[PDB]
């Protein structure tokens, strides 16, 4: 039941290491920090806007 | 046809009928049978009397009055007097068995009070006097309703019997957890408790001990007003079921 | 089910409530007759209109494994270092549930108790006073034997017993994780009785009680290490872990607090506690 | 060997831990499992079984009696009249704390879900009445009149035939759990008992008689975060 | 002869992770709690009746 | 390193424990198997074994000489006459106690099973006689008078060319094991014997003669919780 | 994605730059309103001649999780090796966040949060001055205990409180690796509250501010071992880890320095830090 | 048993370590999970956000 | 190499848990105790008999 993933390696010179996950716990709070989602959406604080804001546009017309 | 009030058991040549019951429980949801070859120990061939040893025994009954604090009976020791099932367990090493309790008290329209039946596995009761220990005599008097106190003393080795305690260091409000009825004058004259053979070990001694105890708990008291009936009993009889006895030998006790 | 395979559970979520409208009709879901032994299993929604939500809640840790499951101690017992002259160079106890009051509520809360245990214990040491207190003392090791209903008491902290050709021990060396072992289901019956509404003989006497049953023999304790000048004295706790549990005939909670290890003994509690007036806020 | 480099954690012990270990008895043979009637494999279906409350809480001389667990009701008592009133705190309250629902409560710090208290009428048989049932959320206040008390979540009880009736009290909070211990946020709110109209009976009849409470959990009912109860403790070890 | 088995997680906004067990002893005693099985049955408590009490009707007739 | 986390029972020596561990001698040439008769794999084939019980057991004089192991039996011997009685606690009393099966028992704690006491006439090939073979159950006490035992589970021994009569005494008992030491809750009743006619004799023959008896351990026995034994000791090495 | 499902993530990189030409046009990327509420989107390619860069920089430190996931100090309480008689022989604190400078202004960053927590303990030992600091004295062991909010409050250093026979409680020997917990998200409510403006009684009254919510319990703190001739004091290092981490409604971090755990006060400091000139090198 | 050979770094505590530890609250119920609006997943988020600057800074 | 054995567990009311084995070193003898093998022949000392004894028959004829 062991999880292989990708370890943080860097921009190469012009690559995929792996590295091992077995969870030893009968309860999800016991597993490592979720270091790797570099998800992100500034969206609903930069632009919370009801009427789509075209940035070639001018904002008042 | 058929309303839910009226109820016939018949058991060996016994029958009780009541016209005023409220269901009736089967303890932990499971009805008395004999014990199979998977779970026995006892290697011996038992002997099951059937309906000479599974039929309707009567014990004292005893008068509820409204100050009566309450009672109890204990199982199997109340029967070691009725009939062929006091006999067998008697002769008999081991014996196991279920029961049909029947508690029978009527009153009238004009009458008020409500008791609770109860059949309590293992209720191991508390010596009075903490330091000391409790003894036979005063933990059970066969086929006699042994009294709840509202006294909280008694004499030399006699259990706390103390009501509200239920004589076993509790709070007798929650008796209710344990195989029960009520019977509260208004609503029924009967209770009726089908208990299961409840207990750690396949077989047990009938005399040693006592695998549950009976009691009845008056929550509201008895009372009635000016000249109408002061007389009121509660009487309970007890039928045996699926009853068997391994380990024979001579008559029994010492 | 198997008690004994962990890893193999059951999910079950509490029930959702389901929406309900308005009602004028012969069905009575909240008029019932308590006399007759029975639960009332009404919901909200048979007396008044609820809205339909989702409960995605488990009753986890209520479970009687998760319950019980939790390492509590149930007894310490104490020992100096010594020679054969000194009584207090050795301990032991008698295994018992019993010693303690919070352990014994939880487990009393049901009649017949089924389950494996984990002994988890704590054996701590301090120096004695004395003139000679500045002494190099080495790593002190410990014994922990188990003698069965029936086998050689130590009658000293050097006997013969302490050798455990057959007995089981544990040798425990200071600074180290604490000792542990795991205990099958050890009864004679087919379940440990937490209550013995019954005799020890056949002619309705001799002892009262749950005593009866649980004889499960007991834990004698020593100092491996010969005693340096001045004494030093250890102190065992004692902890149980109930795992691999099943439980029978649920009990009403103690009200009463325990007098006796030995016995049920109570002396009568109020019913619950008082206020100022039936109608309170 | 094995390049092992240990953690954080190594060689403590955790109470709550759960791992495995060696036996000090090995291959033994244990007893036989046999079937025993009324399994209990969660403390909830205790909770759930009905218990009666002490409501009639007034005093230690009663509290050390039966009298306790009835609540006096009489005849010719006026219409909008109050039998009895308290905050709902399962678990911390007096009147439902030391039930076997208040009593596995006190196990755990958080709570949730329906509760159902079952009034049943232990008046005679010849008598008669009406009362109404009332449970009031938080924020307002304990319902001082019967048209305070009417506004909230209520039954009004016709006592008949069917001896007893069962008031449901709905899970409303902002919260999906409660504390088990009394808290300003987390606070349920009032049950509240009055006469709807009265209690009626015939001529050589008597005029008081007596109502009786029994509270449980109802299938929604839940908890949380484990603790040690206050009910139970010691100075000592017992001999 | 390794054992694969669920977290205990919790509800998400509108998931399964896993564990790993191997038992190393040959005692079925020194396994882990039996944690994981929210089983129950409050029938016999709740409702140890002979005739089926249906909730809509009335308790006696 | 691999992050290992070293969990409670580290570094302990459990006397009980089966790790594996290092040989001091690697690829050391194990002298080769041969086959030797008599192969013990169980200690129950042992206690499955007749040894002769000291029955006899009244003195110190007669416990320490072969008197220990012969029940006397006479001739005009009348008819009710007990021949000797005591309770079985197999392991923990005198006549059974110290045998190939007591001996077994007392390296534990818990036993079950059934027993057969196989008894064996060595009278006078020319002398005859019928025994009641004995065993009550508990409960009741000690079978006083023949009648008593009849009662119970019994065999009525007619001696003649089969030297030998067993009773068998059947597991009857609350539980599924007894305890090796004698406990008051796993009592397991009395084995008894008894004339049940006489031993008769011609002539020039012997008036007393003597019966003697076996006792092992039936198919269904076995025994638990292991332990040190009472029966043997020491204050210091022995060199 | 799976907060508590820590290996499986989402690689995303920075945007590059694209390569920008000269314009002379009606469009106008620059020219907006800040009225709005909207912030410019604005790329250096719409202002200059941009070239062509591939950013392969990744957001990964700046992450909730990489932010809140190291493990910091959250308070350190002080402890006596004594008995029933000595007041200071045992210790406890409430759990708290706001006690500590710098881990709360990190918290406080967001107003909601959801986490599970990896919480560590340092448990340090010292000998007091004594005629006896001497002493031949044997590793201690200690014992830390939750008690959650209902529980009973160990009164002295040895009471049956310390049973923990539902209570969590880690016991300690000295010498060894620190301990260390996993915690769930323990909350009432669907996500921690950083923040409350609001009130504990519904009269708009009674306590303010988010103290009403965080109700955490509390760990108390004792030496299991027996007391030396000479006294030891402890000293327990309570460490916090964030791990799991959601996070809501982001906030102006922390301008002026704590006064209160209790409340969210603070006296008026300046918006920033004062400067030579408005022209400036 | 299994021959392990500890390694450098055994038993230290490294505040940025990311390793599995039990948990002392076992088989928990949390709390449902449920929307709230304005959900912060990265820091960078909130400084790709508008502040206005202190540029008149001349005094205290 | 691993081995996959059986766990003692117990008779259950009206199971199969598994355990696993490596051998870690190279000489049988520093092997796990042989606990596990419940075989027995009585036999030997309870009936060495040349001639077999059937017992519904009489020993001496
Ligand atoms: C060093 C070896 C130690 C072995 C220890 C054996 C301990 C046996 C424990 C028996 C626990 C019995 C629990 C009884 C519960 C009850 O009925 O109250
Ligand atoms: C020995 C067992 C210890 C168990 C410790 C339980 C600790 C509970 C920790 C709660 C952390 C709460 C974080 C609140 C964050 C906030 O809103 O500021
Ligand atoms: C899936 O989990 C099986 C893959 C192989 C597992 C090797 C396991 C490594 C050693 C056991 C770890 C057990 C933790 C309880
Ligand atoms: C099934 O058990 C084989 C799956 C792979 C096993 C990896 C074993 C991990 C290391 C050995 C543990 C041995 C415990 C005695
Ligand atoms: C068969 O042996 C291969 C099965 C998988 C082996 C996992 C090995 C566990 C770790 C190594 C143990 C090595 C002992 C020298």
């Amino acid at each position: 039941g062991a999880q292989v993933s990708t370890q943080k390696t860097g921009a190469h010179e012009t690559s995929i290491i792996h590295y091992t996950n077995i969870n030893y716990y009968k309860d999800a709070a016991s597993n490592s920090a979720n270091r790797q989602d570099f998800t992100q959406d500034p969206g609903k604080f930069t632009e919370p806007m009801k009427d789509v804001m075209i940035k070639t546009l001018p904002a008042l017309n | 046809g058929y309303s839910d009030r009226v109820r016939s058991i018949t058991l060996g040549n016994s029958t009780i009928t009541t016209q005023e019951c409220a269901n009736v429980v089967v303890g932990y949801g499971e009805w008395p049978e004999y014990l199979s070859d998977n779970e026995a120990t006892a290697e011996d061939q038992p002997t099951q009397p059937d309906v000479a040893t599974c039929r309707f025994y009567t014990l004292d009954s005893v008068q509820w009055e409204n100050g009566s604090p309450g009672w109890w009976w204990k199982f199997p020791d109340a029967l070691r007097d009725m009939g062929l099932f006091g006999q067998n367990m008697y002769y008999h090493y081991l014996g196991r068995a279920g029961y049909t309790i029947h508690v029978q008290c009527n009153a009238s329209k004009f009458h008020q009070g409500c008791i609770l039946v109860v059949c309590v596995p293992e209720a191991e009761m508390g010596s009075a006097q903490t330091s000391g220990v409790v003894n036979y005599e005063h933990i059970s008097k066969g086929e006699i309703a042994s009294r709840f106190t509202t006294t909280t003393t008694a004499e030399d080795h006699g259990v706390q019997a103390a009501v509200w305690n239920a004589g076993m260091g509790v709070g007798v409000g929650n008796l209710t957890i344990f195989p029960h009825q009520w019977i509260n004058l208004r609503t029924n004259n009967s209770a009726t408790i089908v208990m299961p053979y409840v207990n750690s070990v396949p077989m047990d001694n009938m005399y040693r001990h006592h695998n549950f105890t009976l009691m009845i708990i008056p929550f509201v008291p008895l009372d009635f007003s000016a000249g109408a009936s002061t007389y009121v009993p509660i009487t309970v009889t007890v039928a045996p079921m699926c009853a068997e006895y391994n380990g024979l030998r001579l008559a029994g006790h010492q | 089910g198997d008690v004994q395979n962990a890893v193999e559970g059951a999910m079950v979520r509490v029930a959702d409530t389901v929406q309900t409208s308005a009602t004028n009709s012969e069905r009575v879901p909240n008029l019932t007759a308590v006399e007759t032994g029975h639960t009332s299993q009404a919901v909200p929604g048979d007396t008044m209109q609820t809205r339909h939500v989702i409960n995605n809640h488990v009753r986890s840790e209520s479970t009687i494994e998760n319950f019980l499951a939790r390492s509590a101690c149930v007894f310490y017992l104490e020992y100096k270092t010594g020679t054969k002259e000194d009584s207090n160079s050795f301990n032991n106890w008698v295994i018992t549930t019993r010693r303690v009051a919070q352990l014994r509520r939880k487990l009393e809360m049901f009649t017949y108790l089924r389950f494996d245990m984990e002994i988890t214990v704590v054996i701590t040491s301090s120096q004695d006073q004395s003139t000679s207190q500045n002494q190099n003392a080495p790593v002190l090791t410990h014994q922990i034997m188990y003698v069965p209903p029936g086998g050689p008491i130590p009658v000293s902290v050097d006997d013969y017993s302490w050798q455990t050709s057959t007995n089981p021990s544990i040798f425990w060396t200071e600074g180290n994780a604490p000792a542990r072992m795991s205990i099958p289901f050890i009864s004679i019956g087919n379940a440990y009785s937490n209550f013995y509404d019954g005799w020890s003989h056949f002619s309705q006497a001799g002892v009262y009680g749950f005593t009866t049953l649980n004889n499960m023999g007991q834990l004698f304790f020593r100092h491996v290490n010969k005693p340096n000048p001045a004494a030093i004295t250890s102190v065992a706790r004692i902890y149980f872990k109930p795992k691999h549990v099943r439980a029978w005939v649920p009990r009403p909670p103690r009200l009463c607090p325990y007098i006796n290890s030995t016995n049920v003994n109570f002396e009568p509690k109020p019913v619950t506690e008082v206020r100022t007036n039936i109608i309170t806020t | 060997g094995l390049p092992t480099m240990n953690t954080p954690g190594s060689n403590q012990f955790l109470t709550s831990d759960d791992f495995q270990s060696p036996s000090a008895m090995p291959q033994f043979d244990v007893t036989p499992e046999m079937h025993i009637p009324g399994e209990v494999r969660n403390l909830m279906e205790i909770a759930e079984v009905d218990s009666v409350m002490p409501i009639n809480n007034d005093s230690a001389a009663k509290v050390s009696s039966m009298e306790a667990y009835r609540v006096e009701l009489s005849t010719n008592t006026n219409a909008g009249t109050q039998v009895f009133g308290f905050q709902l705190n399962p678990g911390a309250e007096s009147v439902m704390n030391r039930t076997l629902m208040g009593e596995i409560l006190n196990y755990y710090a958080h709570w949730s879900g329906s509760i159902k208290i079952t009034f049943v009428f232990c008046g005679s048989a010849m008598t008669t009445g009406k009362f109404l049932l009332s449970y009031a959320p938080p924020g307002a206040g304990a319902p001082k009149t019967r048209k305070d008390a009417m506004l909230g979540t209520h039954v009004v009880w016709d006592v008949g035939l069917q001896s007893s009736c069962v008031l449901c009290i709905p899970w409303i909070s902002q919260t999906h759990y409660r504390f088990v211990e009394k808290d300003p946020y987390t606070n349920a709110g009032f049950v509240t008992c009055w006469y709807q109209t009265s209690v009626v009976s015939p001529a050589s009849n008597q005029p008081k008689c007596y109502m009786m409470c029994m509270v449980s959990a109802c299938n929604d009912f839940s908890v949380r975060m484990l603790r040690d109860t206050k009910f139970i403790e010691q100075t000592s070890f017992y001999q």
